[PDB]
């Protein structure tokens, strides 16, 4: 909860700061961090490479 | 089956050409070894080799060549399409070579990077935490200044999967900015991807204590109150649980209108948690702003927020929000009894009354006596609340809840504060007297005026003082023995007992 | 051949050499031959001139001839001592400078089979400066040579300081993870690992290999079907771990080693777990990655797997000692050991036949496992007051007559904790422990002060207590220990008084 | 006291244990391995002779 003889018995009547006051709900649902798995995506050469690929050059 | 063959002895061979000193070789070998994982049977080869992922991931981190460093992203981007490919990305140190590559000034590779990285998170075991190591939540915030929709979407989610369950990262993205940064994305774009991802980290924060603030601050409701009538119904529903969980920290925010509108209609909704996050973030946003109160009585709150308790029957979860936004509808506002009367006019004190039995639980039962309170402040609402059974139920509640408080070893001490003033604003009423003295009240009511509880005097005198405004009525009064401690409610630091007690005490002669 | 062998050798002297070359490629020929072989190197003159024309000459063939004879007299027991007394090793090491391979092959196996059968072999290649030149021979990609040459830096080095000193001067250790990060020919690696190896006992190569990338090098091979060679990098990384909390990256090792702990021979277990305790030694990130992977079940099935064996014990109690606190993730291993069944074991630790070390090790466990509430009441049911109070009299007693002042420290500090239980204090008191706690509030040494006056800290909120603890006297020297430098010290000293 | 409770410099302490597992030193003996006198001058004559 947060807060905010005829005569004087109305001013007692119309006073603001008596119950009952406002309140307030205090939540805090996180949820359950579900997959966002749909999100939009972002060798002949070999023969003129030199010695050092010659090995890859003749299997490829 | 001769792919794979062949890719067992290219593999090994790359392998020592990445490893070497001459970055000539180097560079060459990881354009080939690129052009490789872009098919499955050498992809397998690549990621079975310890070696060769573990020199991809030096090569990438170190190089100072932006192709070599391409090649070497993309191949391990290629690799974390796989669950062997992502545990050798994790066992090579590529999370921390990833991390740095975040940094890069070459879009194509930090397109790599992040997106790697996400698969990462998402199916790799130790990549949560191993990100938070390498101070990836950090430079994830800082690329929130990038423009690229489809790249903020990955990271935002980067972000969600990183600070879920996590207060440490919360705290950290906080601590970057991340606040400011997230509502600005939602107040600016319309991809709806990136508005969803978004708004998930947005949730994912608004349970921490230190990032609501934050995010209200930065101007987060009313920007997510923007998204609320999308067709994307995973985006609407996502920027209420965040609404609802920062309401409460809102209720002084302006250009609120807009939002509060919105949540009205929402109220109407066929979907259960459309409904139950309207109702509670209205309850909470309706607290002590006369403003909010306003706007949305104007816009037919009432009728709204009475329909949906109708339709909700026993499910407190949304009655119990709903009963106290009308309660505060029904109060210190300039159309407060507007609202009192509109309830009535919509069927809702049948309703509220019925709120009082079970299987209502006590805190709807406390929301619904204090919403009973202000109705009664409307004189064309006591003939019906009586009609209704509220004075019987009322009584029986503050009986039983007073029994409780007098036993020695939501506090009942509260309840019987509550229907002890609902019963006060009933008597008002000369019919409603007479059930109320009917009901053998009068002994329990002066019994209240010893009670230490200031509030609970100030009722239990209260409702005394109507009652005595009948002859009969102040004599039964005066003979249960109320002018020795009504006598000395006389000397109270509180002028509306003192008030209420010299009236009963004048009246009683 | 006897005959001719003077003849040649004359040849060889001769200055024209147009003559030393023909010369020297019958020679070459002839130590083909078992028998003229034999021939060859019983002759002195003749070795001693093969050995100066290899290294004088300015002809390829002449120096792959004499290279190669002198590498077939390596094979035979007399040959080597030939080579060895007519100065082969100086010239050996010479040609490891030789541009032609055939030359160089020659010499690095001609030297390997010195240094793995002639006496007195591996002095000489020392001096001669072979160890800069092998370490030099490194970045050559021929893994058969590779592997001989390393293997014979793993002859010289081995139970040899010093030429593990000019290993490293030479840059040795990078050198050889890279051979690690590089080849797949086992022989290599095996090799190469155990170089490391021997090295990784140097404090001075030590922090040289993990700079240079070793533990997660060494990590990559942990799978290898070769036993030889994971049990190899396993003794290596065991021994480098303790000058590792540096290095980033280390996921991969780590997560393999957590598994490891599950495997089936005891050399894995124990260096698993060894290597696991001193990587987790004030290392907030290791702890983290090893909890996230399951270190925590995995720690506690090796203890529950090794029954009194204390090599396999004691450093899986103090990675689970380190994993328990000082972490994010410390809440969650202190429950998770419970939750794996590891309390009753833990305590059960604590008693004969332990020893001290493996004891100290438990009673810090112990007290960083009753950090969680719900240890409490189940480190109590498993009995671990008592025999915590035992073991602080036994070692108060020695002190006052591993050191016992750390078990003092350790139970006392463990009692502490424990205490933060209203039922576990019955049990504390129960064992008229607070006169114990008053005395310790003299001892000499802060740290045992610190937990004497915390305990007592903790029973003085329960009435019975106090009144216990007033009733010994403690006031006087509570009130001395408001003056200690020690801010721990004198919070408690003054909560006691308060409470009081 | 919250704060002495919490002071993470104080003990327990983490420690290290010393390795220094040399080995005995076996020993890799299984590494894999890496009539024309007469043309010649008179010099080689006599081994031409004998040969
Ligand atoms: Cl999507
Ligand atoms: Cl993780
Ligand atoms: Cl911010
Ligand atoms: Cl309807
Ligand atoms: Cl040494
Ligand atoms: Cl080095
Ligand atoms: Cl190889
Ligand atoms: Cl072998
Ligand atoms: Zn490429
Ligand atoms: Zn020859």
């Amino acid at each position: 909860d947060v807060a905010p003889i005829d005569e004087n018995l109305k001013a007692a009547d119309s006073d603001p700061t008596a119950p009952p006051y406002d309140s307030l709900l205090v939540f805090d649902y996180e949820g359950s961090g579900s997959e966002a798995a749909s999100l939009s995506s972002l060798y002949d050469y070999l023969n003129e490479w030199g010695n050092r690929f010659k090995k890859l050059a003749d299997m490829y | 089956q001769d792919d794979a063959e062949l890719a067992t002895r290219a593999i090994p061979e790359l392998t020592k050409l990445l490893n070497d000193e001459d970055q000539v070789v180097v560079n060459k070998a990881a354009v080939m070894v690129h052009q490789l994982s872009k098919k499955e049977a050498s992809r397998h080869a690549i990621m079975r080799s310890p070696q060769m992922v573990s020199a991809i991931v030096r090569t990438m981190q170190n190089t100072n060549d932006v192709e070599t460093a391409r090649c070497t992203a993309g191949t391990l981007h290629n690799l974390s399409h796989h669950r062997e490919g992502l545990l050798a990305i994790f066992k090579s140190g590529g999370i921390p070579a990833l991390v740095k590559m975040l940094g890069s000034p070459v879009d194509s590779v930090l397109f790599y990077a992040i997106t790697t990285l996400h698969n990462l998170l998402l199916h790799q075991e130790g990549a949560k935490m191993a990100v938070r190591l390498a101070g990836g939540l950090q430079k994830m915030v800082a690329l929130l200044n990038k423009t690229n929709v489809k790249f903020l979407a990955i990271t935002t989610d980067c972000l969600q999967i990183l600070a879920y369950g996590n207060q440490e990262s919360k705290l950290i993205i906080l601590a970057s900015g991340g606040p400011q940064a997230l509502v600005n994305i939602m107040r600016t774009y319309t991809y709806e991807k990136l508005l969803w991802t978004t708004s998930r980290v947005l949730k994912v924060l608004s349970v921490c204590s230190s990032n609501k603030p934050a995010i209200v601050e930065a101007g987060g409701m009313q920007a997510l109150g923007l998204h609320l009538t999308d067709p994307s119904q995973r985006l609407v529903q996502n920027c209420l649980w965040t609404l609802r969980n920062l309401s409460d920290a809102a209720t002084k925010q302006e250009g609120m209108e807009g939002l509060l509108g919105t949540l009205v209609q929402l109220l109407g909704s066929d979907d259960i948690n459309v409904v139950t996050c309207a109702a509670g973030i209205l309850s909470n946003l309706t607290c002590n702003n006369y403003k909010n109160k306003m706007m949305v009585c104007q816009v037919g709150g009432i009728e709204a927020l009475v329909r949906t308790v109708l339709r909700a029957g026993d499910r407190e979860d949304i009655t119990e929000p709903a009963i106290c936004a009308l309660r505060h509808l029904t109060s210190r506002h300039q159309e407060a009894e507007m609202a009192q009367n509109a309830v009535r006019l919509h069927y809702g004190l049948p309703v509220v009354v019925k709120l009082l039995h079970p299987p209502s639980h006590w805190p709807l039962i406390k929301a619904t006596v204090g919403l009973i309170r202000n109705l009664a402040l409307c004189p064309a609402n006591h003939a019906p609340l009586r009609e209704q059974g509220a004075i019987p139920r009322l009584v029986q509640l503050l009986v039983r809840a007073h029994q409780d408080t007098q036993r020695r070893t939501v506090r009942m001490e509260e309840i019987v504060e509550g229907c002890t003033g609902a019963l006060h604003i009933l008597a008002r009423d000369v019919h409603n007297r007479i059930v109320i003295r009917g009901l053998n009240t009068i002994p329990l009511f002066v019994q209240l005026l010893y009670s230490p509880i200031e509030n609970i005097q100030r009722v239990a005198a209260g409702v005394l003082c109507e009652l005595a405004q009948d002859k009969e009525a102040a004599e039964a009064i005066e003979a249960e023995g109320a002018t020795a401690p009504l006598t000395e409610l006389l000397h109270s630091r509180n002028e509306g007992v003192a008030t209420y007690a010299a009236a009963v005490l004048f009246r009683m002669s």
